[PDB]
């Protein structure tokens, strides 16, 4: 029809940009404790807790950039060629022939995840309002089903990525596990290269971030005969009142973001099951596939969350306000977080004595005699804890916010995700040091069996209760 | 970000207020 | 390149106490987590103690569980095992085998070992 | 807890002869995980098949590993005068460690 093959080159641009964002975040921690690179399990959680941030803190900075000036189409075709940058240097790095090329050589690797964070975050916060106003003419109908489908696209190349490259990464090898999710970036580019002929490129009208800014640094509020207009300064009002909630989600977004960075490492430190029992070195069960079963959780609880609790509980009423949600969310995070520590502390009980060797991935881990299975509970409680927090905040930032913020709440929500990920780097990176020594060795291969994850989490835990308490003190005083 | 497909719709398939 | 010597084996009175050295050279000691791995007279092998490449796994064999005490120190690049309450099946050859955290796992070098003799 | 049983504790092979030991576990135990060293009277030991099935460098082509899961085994399609020494089959998967007891071969 000329205009749903720019709706479909949308849609697989976001598979396969999702795909391998999640291809290079499920096994980030095992290939930074690998051949080339002999870090310690902190330094590569903390590696990939900074990626993560980066590419939520991008968000609204990669609006900002295409909204202001660049245009849309254009800031998302430069973040593509960008990102495939960025994820050149993986296959590199992974491949021995390479690597020397390239270079132990943590700048290239950390050259390569910044190159990553940023196409990662200005393809995120400039590929929504594309495709929308990409399928806007037509009508809000017509808007709803190609967000519908938007969101399968971004759920299935989710799940694609988390079970394919993950396993493959994990037992096939890193070289073609690295260079598939470069292959798809290259493919994803090529793709809205191809349809940016079609495709209905809107000039760059301004972000409402710079007016914020400008706001912020001023010439309540000032308003009237200023030189400043009313409806502005009343949207920049409404976005400071969202603040506070971002800033009360800041720990749940460091505990969630725990789930793919330190929750796999404790992964790597237990009974993996093996799941090939064939050929030489025998395939383990992805320890991103936990991670995967979540993301499956949620496509099993997400329409029915929207079709069958939500639409009883509206009919029968004492359905939960959004800040009831959002303290729901928190306190299941909480859970989580606790349920981790507990079975780390066990965990570290019983390694002290015992231990079962596991070379998943290249790597050698002393893994102890507890299945990886008891780390199902506290994933599966994360996942909860967004159906409850993650939606449930936006949502009430969709709530105390005009239309005219559409893209400038979701962007502070993306950054404040990217803030709690960054506090979550920062808090080990300072359990790391000497003084407190919770991770504080010289223990390379990641092997956290000398280090301290359950008083880590334990402390993660106690941030969010404390969070949680303000959170329900503040909402009781004001609602 | 799992729910990452559901906040970007997020004003579409379910009714809200204001937005 | 790759080399292992022991030290410190000789004569030493039951219930005496003895610490048994290696010096490693040709590979980065900081990495390859080490084993102590004693061969009594004329019997087989006997897996004794192993400590991870920063001394966070220390694992001790039954026998040597509330005795031996194995530790590292890197910067000199250096294996000590120092064994107290020493009895009679003490006596053995010492060897100090290297432990690879890669691919595969194994013991790919071994020293020449050092005889102890627990006896008077 | 894993004991490692090697049959036969000894035996004598001549030149040029078939040569099996088998190696039993008391509990499954990796295949990646079992290696088998090779020892000579006045020397130190030495790997000599890795993840029971690869051979280590050095390693003439005639010995070979088979075996998984409980039973493992060593085998040498034709002994020579050089392969005579002890054999020990040693599990790396589950702490402690233990070797196997041990397995002398010698010439007939």
């Amino acid at each position: 029809a000329g205009r749903r093959a720019a709706c479909g080159a949308v849609l697989l641009t976001e598979l396969l940009e999702r795909a391998a964002f999640y291809g290079i975040t499920s096994n980030l921690v095992l290939f930074l404790n690998g051949a080339p690179f002999c870090w310690e399990g902190a330094q590569a959680s903390e590696a990939l807790l900074l990626f993560m941030g980066l590419t939520y803190l991008g968000s609204p900075f990669g609006g900002w950039l295409a909204d202001a000036r660049l245009g849309r189409a254009r800031a998302i075709l430069l973040s593509l060629a960008l990102y495939l940058l960025g994820m050149l240097a993986f296959p590199l790095l992974a491949a021995p022939a390479t690597r020397a090329a390239l270079c132990c050589c943590s700048p290239a690797t950390f050259a390569g995840l910044v190159l990553v964070g940023l196409g990662v975050a200005t393809v995120k916060a400039n590929i929504t309002p594309f495709g929308a106003d990409q399928v806007k003419d037509r009508g809000p109908e017509a808007t709803r089903r190609f967000f519908n489908w938007f969101y399968w696209s971004i759920n299935l190349g989710a799940i694609l990525s988390l079970g394919g490259i993950a396993y493959i990464q994990q037992n096939v090898s890193f070289v073609t596990g690295y260079a598939i999710p470069t292959v798809c970036v290259g493919l994803a580019f090529v793709v809205f290269l191809c349809g940016q002929s079609v495709f209905i490129t809107k000039p760059p009208d301004g972000s409402a971030f710079t007016d914020m800014f400008k706001i912020l640094t001023y010439s309540c509020k000032m308003s009237h005969g200023g030189p400043f207009t009313e409806e502005k300064v009343e949207d920049v009002k409404a976005l400071v009142k969202i603040v506070p909630v971002f800033l009360a989600l800041i720990p749940y977004w460091t505990v969630y973001f725990q789930m793919q960075t330190t929750y796999v490492l404790q992964s790597l430190h237990l009974r993996i099951p093996e799941i090939s029992n064939i050929t030489t070195t025998p395939h383990t069960l992805p320890a991103a596939w936990l991670t995967m079963f979540d993301a499956v959780l949620i496509l099993l609880l997400i329409p029915l969350k929207d079709k069958l609790v939500d639409p009883i509980l509206r009919r029968h009423g004492l359905l939960p306000s959004s800040l009831k949600r959002i303290a729901v969310g928190m306190f299941f995070v909480m859970c989580s977080a606790f349920a981790a520590g507990i079975l780390e502390s066990k965990r570290l009980n019983l390694v002290k004595e015992k231990t079962i060797n596991q070379t998943i991935g290249n790597v050698v881990y002393h893994a102890a005699d507890l299945s990886l299975w008891w780390q199902v509970p506290q994933y599966l409680l994360i996942g909860i804890s967004e159906i409850f927090a993650s939606i449930a905040g936006l949502e009430f930032a969709y709530s105390a916010a005009p239309k005219s913020m559409q893209s400038a709440i979701m962007g502070l929500f993306f950054f404040f995700s990217g803030v709690g990920s960054f506090v979550g780097s920062g808090l080990l990176a300072l359990v790391s040091i000497k003084a407190i020594g919770w991770m504080s060795s010289h223990t390379d291969f990641g092997n956290i069996n000398g280090c301290y994850l359950n008083y880590y989490f334990f402390l993660l835990a106690a941030i969010q209760g404390a969070t949680l308490l303000l959170f329900l003190i503040i909402s009781v005083k004001y609602d | 970000m799992l729910s990452e497909g559901y906040l970007s719709g997020l004003e579409y398939w379910n009714d809200i207020h204001w937005n | 390149d790759v080399q292992l010597v022991e030290s410190g084996g000789g004569l030493v009175q039951p219930g005496g106490s003895r610490k048994l050295s290696c010096a490693a050279s040709g590979f980065t000691f900081s990495r390859f987590g080490m084993h102590w791995v004693r061969q009594a007279p004329e019997k087989g092998l006997e897996w004794v103690a192993y400590i991870s490449s920063g001394s966070s796994n220390i694992y001790y064999a039954d026998t040597v569980k509330g005795r031996f005490t194995i530790s590292r120190d890197n910067p000199k690049n250096t294996l000590f095992l120092q064994m107290t309450s020493l009895r009679s099946e003490d006596t053995a050859m010492y060897y100090c085998a290297r432990s690879t955290t890669i691919i595969r796992a194994f013991f790919d070098y071994w020293g020449q070992g050092t005889t102890l003799t627990v006896s008077s | 807890q894993i004991v490692l049983t090697q049959s036969p504790a000894i035996m004598s092979a001549s030149l040029g002869e078939r040569v099996t030991m088998t190696c039993t576990a008391s509990s499954g135990v990796s295949s990646s995980y079992l290696h088998w060293y090779q020892q000579k009277p006045g020397s130190s030991p030495r790997l000599w098949i890795y993840s029971t099935s690869n051979l280590a460098s050095g390693v003439p082509a005639r010995f070979s590993g088979s075996g998984s899961g409980t039973s493992y085994s060593l085998t040498i399609s034709s002994m020579e005068a050089e392969d005579a020494a002890t054999y020990y089959c040693h599990q790396y998967h589950r702490s402690p460690w233990a070797f196997g007891g041990g397995t002398k071969l010698e010439i007939k």
